[PDB]
């Protein structure tokens, strides 16, 4: 997968 | 053979080549779920890594499928340094031991390091 974490949750 | 199906609850923009982009309402089939909090999913004409955070399922939409906290905590170590960005996040240095208290599917786990408790990326942690 991507090497950065995903973003925090939104909405 | 029979892929689970989920629904985008917000817009997402690709930041990297492996990612896929979303628009709210899109219905994806899920190929792989990574504890990282990134899921590999397919649409019509599109396939890429998507933040799981941005998905409801098409089953019981409001019921969570996250585990639940284990406040006793479980032993992990940081494999890669991360600096907190939000206030609720925890900065670590490569090699620090922590206690995982909640393995949220979104990739942002709750951890306790001595007297600081907060969120930290699961991708940057490992068991012991």
């Amino acid at each position: 997968p991507p090497s950065n974490p995903p973003p925090r949750p939104p909405a | 053979i029979i892929l689970q199906t989920y629904r985008a609850i917000a817009d997402y923009e690709k930041t990297s080549g492996s990612e896929m982009a979303l628009s709210t309402g899109d219905v994806v089939e899920v190929v792989e779920k990574s504890e990282s909090g990134w899921w590999f999913c397919q649409m019509k004409g599109k396939r890429g890594w998507i933040p799981a955070s941005f998905l409801e399922p098409l089953d019981s939409p409001d019921e969570t499928e996250d585990p639940e906290p284990n406040y006793a905590g479980e032993p992990y170590v940081a494999i890669k340094a991360y600096t907190a960005v939000e206030g609720d996040e925890v900065s670590l240095l490569e090699g620090e031991a922590v206690e995982v208290i909640h393995k949220l599917l979104d990739g942002w786990w709750v951890i306790r390091k001595d007297d600081v408790t907060g969120y930290f990326p699961s991708m940057y942690l490992q068991k012991s």
